[PDB]
RNA sequence: AGGGGAUCGAAGAUGAUCAGAUACCGUCGUAGUCUUAACCAUAAACUAUGCCGACUAGGGAUCGGGUGGUGUUUUUUUAAUGACCCACUCGGCACCUUACGAGAAAUCAAAGUCUUUGGGUUCUGGGGGGAGUAUGGUCGCAAGGCUGAAACUUAAAGGAAUU
RNA sequence: GACCCUUAAC
């Protein structure tokens, strides 16, 4: 049928995970570099890999795809998770507490500015 | 109904010992129970136990160290001759160099080695090891 | 065979034995 | 006897209360948790933040006692803890995992994900059962962030905090890194705060 | 061996529960053991509803429904696929699908 | 056991759980050894100094491991107001 | 309490209970009924002499197929008619 | 050579641990058989029985052989290894590996007055596997190993010379009886005796201090 | 919970449990001094009275039997002990 | 055994099967579920788990009954209460796992505390069959119940899993 | 809707 196997799926995934800036969306210009970048013993096999590489390239072009992570993706992924807000949680983020929370602070012997708001219906 | 308070007390101690708990409540604290515990305490198998004087029958809380492996009751309290002590110790004690068969003699509650040096005998209450 | 019916078969046999013994007793 | 400088400061209090650490679990609470303080109406339990903090310093001391920094492993299957462990593991040796735990990571010596840790930290005992369960095969202690209804089995140290708040889970992970570093000496000034803030440890979806 | 802890029924603390007759075959089955399903159906079968409504003398007619508690024996419940044979583990799911 | 005539015997005198004082078996892989570091007047963990607790696999599987550690270390004084005797 | 009575004065119940339940043992029942004495053809003896009445061709039970050589023997002391195997090969020609 | 893949396997390879009692002291998990055969260089293996097991299939029965192997030096250590393989020779080798991997210490005691070296067991001990339980009773000198040959060989491979044995259940189920005996033989260190009521101190574990010998 | 102070339970824990399950069983009921309006006629009433108590002066019923604690009549005042 | 007999319906005739179908399916239809001196006394009468007592883990719900919350809502609207909500508690029907423990396993809140074997006590079993078959006795109007063998014959019968 | 059976012969 139309489904392809692991030997072309992992090979295509491995190439993209390593050779991302060298290949692109077009099949014809991806065939020319796939047969010189990776030793592929068959004309039919190399055709299949180049087709699955450009297939994932089209998918990568619109949003990240689970499973594949190249150097450019993971580098920008880090920049996303280093972000920190400027404002603090302590100030107006737009001390709420209850009776039991409020006396907990007093049992612990701490003085904090907190408004005792009981369960109002 | 309740037949042997010593059996329920020793069961409570055994079930507390098996679950790792360092203390156990005992109801209803007969004098035979206390004597059985003092023999246990003298050999170091339990620790401290406190009698609680509710005006009815008494309660015991026993502190438990980790030493007691099994305490038990022998029911009925079989008559034990001097010559029958060997059969009882060899039947239920884990070894020869440790463990005690506790028996009630006319000289009081005692373990088997104390009944051997005092040369007394009577009825078997239980064991501890 | 089914134990229910073997019980029934034996009961019919017992009934016949009671009848055949009655004609001599 | 602590040197009386590890006590819960008022700033760390407000950090916990704003993060809603004290807000305990639902109408269900585990009898192995004496961390409850003065449940409020509507069934919401309030967690004694002092015990949370006190256990937090205790957990840090156990972490600091491990000689190799990487020999500790942080484990988080939940989404809210996934970012926190990596940020926590960034500031210490702490070879972490995030997302799915691979069965056979503690046993199965020839697996590619093998870990030989001396201490395992897990964000959620219920959601990280496999990590805790496999930790009971290879003689390794476990530190866990446990809510008032958490399955405390095989957990040596439990830090009481709500598991239904991304702010409090991230904050406890943040405080764990800060305390561990303060003991190790990376944060020399006990009184002065940390330049890194708890909002670095929090989660974000998009 | 024992297949179910509930013995295929719902009777703990009774001894006897009155029978009900199956609606397919009229088999006598204890009520606690029957496979009762409650049928609430529109009376016009939902494909003639517009034909009935457009032929109705009343606007916005309520269109009443029919209510029937249907009881099945185990044989008829299984045959009519009211219930199906389930794996040993997931026999313990009381929650309806 | 050890008799008088030397005779080095009773190999492998085993550990005992701190909470329950029961013998840790040679293959009881659910038991842990908790190392709680010490701090000397400056909030900095002095190397090689820690109070050690053996924790049996039995209590770990029972969920009492957390309660045991709070009681043990409080008795040793490195937690202050966590464990209550009267529960 | 394990079923059986345990009281120090329950020796009679334990004795009578054991007596009744030894009857479920095949050997005790056979011995105390005297079945060998009253029913067995040797009358309870190891051996018996008798007179050969006829040569036998008892067929083998499945799955083996063979003709076991036996003799009808009327025992002298009883008159009971039994069947005795003639064991070895060709020994039928000795016990004609 | 060996190239162990484990911290404990590294430590024994590096020579920083020389006693198997030190592995048993801290309940360390052992996952390589090579660490057993270096720390106990006098282990003698044996085979108690070899039996085939068959899984019925659509076309015939697939026959596999279950090898039972008992491993131990003649003083204080014993192991038990069961492995079913497609070939008997393969099963023996793998069942040896499991038998060494499962080696446990033995607590030998005296029947009385602690005169010479321990000849017997310190306590009565029992272990159960399936319907089989094996009871081990201390014996005086010269009594020998009063046990069936299969139980006896494992027990003399443990280092005990005087013992009484008592069994019930399917003793003919050999694998269960040896596993029941292995548990009873293993439970000899679980039993707490008054002479073992001693002090706590429990020094540092080998893996914590010698962690400098990690994969690096 | 392996280690517990069974000699000194908390008052909250003792008060929570059944009256026969405390360390030493004690009655949770109490006696109360009830007076009708006007004339003092102080009558001591059991909390779980179970009989309609009227003061010694006249027919001035002070409580109504209930499955648990006796409910006091509409016009009256009570003091504990 | 007198009264009632609607319904359904052991017994009792058509159709399919054909080698039948005196079965399963249709239609009928007698006896058969009320009161007795009334009898009978058996069921997979099952939880296939004897009863009493103690102890041993978790978590919610429910039925009763109490206790505490000036909790929410209710005649003549916020002047007896009731019905709901939380927290306890006693008793009960039960309820989520190849779970410490037990078990041959299935599985088990007891089927645990049992070779580390003893709380009290009743009943029952000792390979399969012959056989729950009486030479007997006893109860019953009968049907039958209870009690209950032997000869003889067998290497298995059986339980729970696995494939 | 109907659908019974299956070697003594290594």
């Amino acid at each position: 049928g139309r489904v392809r196997t692991k030997t072309v799926k992992r090979a295509s995934k491995a190439l993209i995970e390593r050779y991302y800036p060298k290949l692109t969306l077009d099949f014809q210009t991806n065939k020319r570099l796939c047969d010189e970048i990776a030793t592929i013993q068959s004309k039919r096999l190399r055709n299949k890999i180049a087709g699955y590489t450009t297939h994932l390239m089209k998918r990568i072009q619109k949003g990240p795809v689970r499973g594949i992570s190249f150097k450019l993706q993971e580098e920008e992924r880090e920049r996303k998770d280093q972000y920190v807000p400027e404002v603090s949680a302590l100030d107006l983020s737009r001390l709420n507490v209850d009776n039991q929370t409020s006396d907990l602070v007093k049992s612990l012997g701490l003085k904090l500015p907190l408004s005792v708001i009981n369960v109002s219906a | 109904t309740r037949s042997s308070v010593l059996a329920d007390a020793l069961n409570a101690i055994n079930n507390a010992e098996k679950t790792g708990k360092r203390q156990v409540l005992i109801r209803p604290s007969s004098k035979v129970i206390i004597k059985f515990l003092q023999v246990m305490q003298k050999h170091g198998y339990i620790g401290e136990f406190e009698y609680i004087d509710d005006h009815r029958s008494g309660k015991i809380v026993v502190q438990l160290n980790g030493r007691l492996n099994k305490c038990g009751v022998i029911s009925p309290r079989f008559n034990v001759k001097i010559g029958d002590i060997e059969k009882w110790t060899a039947n239920l004690l884990p070894a020869r160099q440790f463990g005690y068969v506790i028996l009630t003699t006319s000289a009081g509650i005692m373990d088997h080695e104390e009944a051997r040096r005092k040369h007394v005998s009577g009825k078997i209450l239980g064991f501890v090891y | 065979m089914r134990a229910k019916w073997r019980k029934k078969r034996t009961r019919r046999l017992k009934r016949k034995r009671r009848k055949v013994r009655a004609r001599s007793k | 006897s602590l040197p009386a400088t590890f006590d819960l400061t008022p700033e760390d209090a407000q950090l916990l209360l704003a993060a809603n650490t004290h807000l305990g679990a639902r109408n269900v609470q585990v009898h192995q948790e004496p961390y409850v303080f003065n449940a409020r109406p509507d069934g919401v339990h309030v967690i004694n933040v002092g015990k949370t903090w006190e256990k937090l310093v205790l957990a840090a001391r156990i972490i600091a006692a491990i000689p190799n920094p990487e020999d500790v492993v942080a484990i988080s299957s939940r989404t809210f803890g996934q970012r926190a462990v990596l940020k926590f593991a960034a500031h210490t040796g702490a070879t972490p995992i995030a997302g799915r735990f691979t069965p056979g990571s503690f046993t199965n010596y020839i697996t590619r994900s093998f870990k030989e840790p001396r201490l395992v930290i897990v964000t959620d005992p219920r959601s990280d059962a496999q990590a805790i369960k496999e930790a009971s095969y290879v003689n390794i202690p476990v530190i866990a962030l446990t809510d008032l209804d958490s399955p405390s089995e095989f957990v040596d140290v439990a830090i009481p905090c709500n598991n239904r708040g991304k702010h409090s889970i991230g904050l406890i992970w943040y405080l764990l890194a800060r305390e561990v570093l303060r003991l190790r000496g990376a944060l020399v000034d006990r009184t002065q705060p940390w330049s890194i803030m708890p909002d670095l440890y929090f989660y974000r979806d998009p | 061996p024992k297949k179910r802890a509930s013995n295929g029924r719902n009777k703990k603390g009774r001894g006897h529960v009155k029978p009900v007759r199956c609606v397919n075959c009229s088999k006598s089955i204890p009520k606690d053991k029957a496979i009762k399903r409650m049928a609430i159906r529109n009376i016009v079968e939902a494909a003639a509803v517009r034909d009935l409504s457009e032929a109705s003398v009343y606007p916005e007619y309520a269109l009443p429904k029919t209510y029937n508690k249907l009881h099945y024996c185990v044989s008829c419940a299984i045959h009519a696929r009211i219930v199906r044979v389930r794996s040993r583990e997931d026999r313990k799911n009381r929650a309806p699908p | 056991m050890e008799n008088d005539k030397g005779q080095l015997v009773e190999l492998y005198v085993p550990r005992k759980c701190s909470a329950t004082n029961r013998i840790i078996k040679a293959d009881d892989h659910a038991s842990v050894q908790i190392n709680v570091a010490k701090v000397d007047e400056e909030g900095r963990a002095i190397p090689g100094e820690y109070v050690t607790y053996a924790l049996s696999g039995y209590v770990r599987s029972r969920g009492e491991s957390d309660d045991s550690l709070n009681r043990l270390a409080q008795n040793d004084g490195l937690l202050k107001n966590v464990w209550s005797y009267s529960r | 309490g394990k079923g059986k009575p345990r009281g120090l004065n329950s020796a009679r119940k334990l004795r009578v209970h054991r007596r009744n339940n030894r009857w479920a043992e095949n050997n005790y029942k056979k011995r105390l009924l005297g079945t060998a004495f009253k029913s067995s053809p040797f009358g309870g003896s190891s051996h018996a002499k008798g007179i050969v009445l006829e040569k036998l061709g008892i067929e083998s039970k499945q799955p083996n197929s063979a003709i076991r050589k036996c003799v009808r023997v009327q025992l002298i002391k009883n008159g009971k008619k039994v069947t005795a195997f003639v064991p070895n090969d060709g020994c039928l020609n000795f016990v004609d | 050579g060996w190239v162990p893949v484990t911290k404990l396997g590294r430590l024994v390879k590096a020579g920083k641990i020389t006693t198997i009692e030190e592995i048993f002291l801290h309940s360390l998990p052992v996952k390589e058989f090579q660490i057993i055969d270096t720390l106990l260089p006098g282990l003698q293996d044996e085979v108690m029985n070899i039996k085939p097991v068959q899984k019925q299939t659509r076309a015939g029965q697939r026959t596999r052989f279950k090898a039972v192997v008992v491993v131990g030096d003649s003083n204080g250590h014993v192991g038990l290894g069961i492995k079913t393989a497609k070939e008997v020779a393969g099963a023996i080798r793998a069942g040896i590996i499991i038998a060494k991997l499962s080696v446990i210490p033995i607590r030998r005691g005296y029947w009385g007055t602690n005169l010479g070296q321990p000849h017997s067991l310190a306590t009565k001990t029992t272990g159960k596997c399936g319907s089989v339980t094996v009871r081990l009773i201390p014996a005086p000198r010269g009594s020998g190993i009063v046990a069936s040959p299969a139980v006896k060989k494992l027990l003399q491979l443990a280092g005990v010379e005087d013992v009484y044995t008592q069994s019930n259940g399917k003793t003919r189920t050999l694998e269960n009886t040896l596993k029941a005996a292995f548990v009873a033989i293993g439970n000899t260190y679980g039993f707490l005796t008054p002479n073992l009521w001693a002090e706590q101190p429990l020094p540092v574990s080998p893996l914590d201090i010698y962690s400098d010998e990690a994969s690096a | 919970v392996l280690v517990q102070d069974l000699l000194h339970p908390t008052a909250a824990s003792e008060a929570r449990k059944h009256k026969l399950k405390t360390l030493v069983q004690g009655p949770r009921s109490y006696f109360l001094d009830v007076k009708c309006p006007g004339c003092l006629n102080i009558t001591t009433v059991f909390s779980h009275a179970q009989t309609a108590v009227t003061c010694e002066s006249c027919s001035t019923i002070l409580c109504t039997p209930t499955g648990g604690k006796a409910k006091l009549s509409e016009g009256t005042s009570f003091r504990r002990k």
